[PDB]
């Protein structure tokens, strides 16, 4: 029926507009960038900062947290996604490894793993690194417009990728080729989020609509009359049964998955939703914004 | 026979308490829902000072209530009472606990405008400026011996109008500190005036601010002045001045910070929409370490300003940057102010969604050749999409016309004819504000004003600065860093209510 | 095993 | 599936006249802000007309604001360009351009290639 959350904390350390945020594997030490060329990692239930780091551009457009937790990863119009390690022998972080072979802005960059990471950049391709010989393994063409967007699925055999194509592609990470078209938006692509059960994936466009595709073919559609407004950024929750969608109306609009209708609103937010982040169990959301705020809603 | 003979008295006291008493409830319900923080919890306790005196008013109300008709019995009474000297304290704090905060925020806004302080300094001046209340409105309490009921003088118990131990502390309070905060906002809106002009609605704004303070206050002035120049004044007429006047900021704050801002509309148009210990002390030393490091960085991240850099292929983009390199990114000062003035073009053409990354920058610096036509076009284009762009609708654009010197030759040589291009400069005059250049012919001032106007028009059709430029001139840094200050300025005015 | 959907 | 097709063509002696439709396919042509696009041989693209959603602002490139003139029939959801008198240098191919973004009047529909809101396009030989 309906979804009444609202910001059970308040996270004010950042001091610049948030970009983007990741969730550990662990539901907590949230990894955060923002606008200052900071990169801080929180930890959830207590609100406190352990590690901050200067990232080298301001204006980061992504960062990640590793699976394992030991790597974080930076990455923007700069065409590096930086991976910087933790866990260190001396006591103070560091850089550790970057990775530079394009020329379109990297807009997301995700770990599969602690060598491997897979990258969207802005020059229209796909990148699967091995940080560990610091040579692209695995490059992924085949869009005719500006990559934005990519989601891992959970056995990270594939990974789908959204562009202002205003199509949909999956890409195998091992082979490298693309299997299933989908070309049902209207508008530029700007977020996208694979199902928890990893059979399907929902995509944010700025035509103000959510298409969700499920591989098996425009599988399920999320729009309204009122609102009039794109979409930032899509998660979904442990489930399933419930999605999370960044609008510009300066809030979030909570979307049912299945019947597509309005589960609720998350207001709060003074401007553009950058980023959203559900746990892997499911209790907590994080949204970041140009507020300079974490909120966390349960 | 009455504390508040005239029926007059008791009607405004009754509508003016509930205008005060209505007005900071609406303050306090709707300040959480819209900035800066530090100006909204100042607004808070300014806010908690009316409603203070909006209690001092219905107390008085109700006291004058209690006894009516039969005040003439209960007079020496109420005059000995602790009662009457409890509610003038309360009123005395009210007042100077209002005057005093907003001095603090009038000094912050012109601090932050004239001139272009942390959670932890604005509670120490908070609590210290209401500690001051308490300790000027309780010091004639506590030595009650010696200040002879100095509060209790009139019957109002507030004593605005008796010997030498009364009349010092009165006008040590009234002409003493607020005749100097009268100075202190008048002059502090003033200067912050004259800064932003050398539009209108700012200054019909801080004219119905001074003029609220005004008719409180100058007043009393004139009242205290008065009476200190041994002028009769009978005390009904000092009721009457605690009774309609004096009242005025705690009825009229509450609405003039709050709710005639455009903030407070920008609320009510959203509200339309929506309708194991030693682990613990380790990450509490890391935290105090963190937030020190972020202390320096949130300076540090504040004192440099970000100007992206937008242009054409063909235009003089690039060279900019390497003008202001003899002088992607590139970090200059200009006037010990740090700026960040970056030309990302090495990637794609296209530029529709990694424009949406650089909103908080403080301007874009739309640098475009004045001589290619079709680039020209090109840059009407770019430039109209800026301007209706949603989140560059709020940034100020830099419009620079580089080679104006390719333009020039290129009239004067007349071998392209701008009307196949552009049409309109057959039937277009020059515009009378044309600045005076001497040794250039008129052909170059309608051709270059002209390709000012279409670019005015789209922009008219944040704000906009037009700007002649070539490749010799080194002195765009200057008139770049000004451009900023200005939208320094309207940002500033943006976070404090007022534009 | 929704913590959002449901307390 | 964004489509755009372009109607019409045919070569044309100078001074004469033609129409160009512009059909849309997948989606809705009323929300966005519609442009005639032209790539001439040895030339980059450049847009040459634009209208608005409800046909209220239009506006032309100076070769085409004397010459020929533009149309939504958001009925028939197409954008038809009443080709008139067109100079004889204007031999060129004509794109249809969709705004990328809906309600709204920012438009970049000049890019080099990969832009995916523009039809093939018929060569108009004037």
């Amino acid at each position: 029926g309906r979804i009444q959350m609202r910001t059970r904390r308040t996270l004010r350390g950042h001091l610049a507009k948030i970009y983007a945020m990741h969730w550990g594997t662990d539901s907590r030490l949230l990894v955060s960038a923002s606008q200052d060329g900071k990169l801080i990692i929180w930890d959830s239930y207590t609100t406190n900062k352990v590690h901050a780091i200067p990232l080298r551009s301001s204006w980061v457009m992504t960062c990640a947290y590793a699976p394992s937790g030991n790597y974080v990863a930076c990455g923007g119009l700069d065409n590096i996604c930086s991976i910087y390690n933790l866990k260190t022998r001396e006591g103070n972080v560091r850089v550790s490894r970057e990775l530079a072979g394009h020329t379109g802005y990297l807009s997301c960059c995700r770990f599969l793993d602690d060598n491997q990471i897979v990258t969207s950049s802005g020059d229209t391709t796909c990148a699967l690194w091995d940080i560990e010989t610091g040579q692209q393994t695995t490059t992924f063409t085949g869009h005719t417009g500006d990559v934005m967007s990519l989601s891992l699925a959970p056995d990270t055999r594939l990974f789908v990728s959204g562009a202002c194509d205003a199509s949909a592609k999956l890409w195998d990470v091992r082979e490298g080729m693309c299997r299933q078209t989908f070309t049902g938006h209207e508008s530029d692509i700007n977020a996208i989020c694979f199902f928890p059960n990893g059979n399907a994936f929902a995509t944010g466009s700025d035509d103000a609509t959510c298409r969700l595709f499920d591989l098996r073919a425009e599988l399920m559609t999320y729009s309204h009359d009122n609102i009039i407004c794109g979409i930032t950024s899509v998660s979904f929750s442990k489930s399933g049964r419930l999605l999370l969608a960044g609008y510009d109306d300066f809030n979030c609009n909570v979307w049912d998955a299945l019947k597509a209708d309005r589960a609720g609103v998350l207001a709060g937010h003074d401007n553009r939703v950058s980023c959203l982040g559900v746990t892997d169990d499911g209790m907590a959301v994080a949204t970041g914004s140009w507020d300079s705020f974490l909120k966390i809603w349960n | 026979e009455n504390l508040l003979a005239s029926i007059i008295q008791r009607v405004f006291v009754w509508v003016v308490s509930a205008v005060t008493c209505f007005g900071n409830i609406f303050v306090i319900c709707m300040r959480p829902y819209i900035e800066n923080k530090l100006y909204a919890m100042s607004i808070i306790s300014l806010c908690c000072a009316d409603c203070l005196m909006g209690i001092y008013l219905f107390v008085i109300g109700g006291f004058d209530l209690k006894f009516r008709g039969e005040y003439n019995k209960h007079a020496q009474l109420w005059m000995e009472s602790t009662h009457c000297q409890l509610v003038g304290s309360l009123a005395i704090l009210s007042t100077e606990v209002s005057v005093l905060l907003l001095t603090f925020l009038t000094l912050e806004k012109y601090i932050c405008i004239v001139y272009p302080p942390g959670k932890c300094r604005t509670i120490t001046v908070l609590i210290l400026i209401w500690i001051t209340g308490f300790i000027v409105a309780f010091i004639p309490l506590s030595n009650k011996e010696f200040f002879k009921n100095y509060y209790g003088t009139n019957g109002v118990c507030f004593p605005l109008h008796e010997s030498i131990g009364a009349q010092i502390y009165s006008v040590a309070i009234f002409l003493g500190i607020n005749l100097a905060a009268f100075i202190i906002i008048v002059f502090s809106y003033g200067s912050m005036f004259y800064s932003v002009h050398q539009e209108m609605i700012l200054a019909k704004r801080f004219f119905f601010i001074v003029f609220t303070d005004a008719l409180c206050w100058i007043p009393i002035f004139v009242v205290k002045f008065l009476s200190l120049l041994q002028v009769e004044i009978p005390g009904t007429i000092t009721s009457w001045v605690v009774i309609f006047i004096l009242p005025i900021n705690s009825a009229l704050n509450p609405i003039l910070y709050t709710l005639t801002t455009r903030p407070f509309k920008e609320m009510i148009h959203r509200f339309w929409y929506n309708y194991q210990r030693n682990e613990e002390k380790a990450q509490r030393e890391a935290n105090k370490k963190i937030e020190k490091q972020l202390q320096k960085d949130k300076q540090v991240y504040r004192a440099t300003h970000r100007l992206l850099l937008l242009g054409a292929d063909n235009s003089g983009k690039s060279t900019i940057v390497k003008q202001m390199r003899i002088y992607f990114e590139t970090k200059f000062q200009v006037d010990k102010v740090n700026f960040h003035m970056f030309d990302v073009g090495g990637q794609r053409d296209e530029r529709r969604k990694w424009i949406q990354c650089f909103n908080d920058v403080t301007a874009i610096i739309f640098v475009v050749d004045s001589s290619d036509y079709n680039r020209l076009q090109e840059a009407l284009n770019l430039f109209k999409s800026i301007w209706n762009n949603r989140w560059l609708r709020t940034i100020s654009v830099i419009l620079f016309l580089n080679k104006q010197d390719l333009l020039a030759e290129k009239v004067l040589a007349g071998k392209s004819k701008i009307e196949d291009y552009f049409p309109e400069f057959a039937r277009y005059t020059t515009p009378e504000d044309a600045t005076p250049e001497p040794g250039e012919d008129p052909r170059v001032t309608r051709a270059k004003y002209f390709i000012r106007d279409e670019f005015l028009r789209i922009s008219t059709a944040h704000y906009c600065y037009p700007h002649f430029t070539c490749a010799v001139d080194t002195e765009n840094a200057r008139r770049i860093f000004n451009d900023c200050r200005d939208i320094i300025q309207r940002m500033h005015l943006r976070q404090y209510e007022l534009l | 095993e929704d913590p959002l959907l449901t307390p | 599936q964004v489509q755009l097709q372009e109607s019409g063509g045919g070569l044309v002696q100078p001074g004469g006249s033609l129409r160009l439709s512009c059909a849309a396919s997948g989606f809705t042509f009323s929300n966005y802000k519609m442009n005639w696009v032209r790539q001439a041989p040895g030339k980059g693209l450049e847009w040459v007309s634009d209208i608005s959603q409800s046909g209220a602002s239009i506006s032309y490139t100076g070769s085409v604001k004397g010459r020929f003139t533009i149309s939504r029939d958001n009925a028939k959801n197409t954008l038809y360009l009443q080709m008139n008198s067109l100079k004889p240098e204007d031999t060129a191919v004509y794109y249809c351009a969709r705004c990328p973004a809906p309600f709204t009047r920012d438009c970049f529909d000049v890019t080099s290639t990969t832009y995916a809101y523009r039809g093939q396009g018929t060569q108009v030989t004037v």
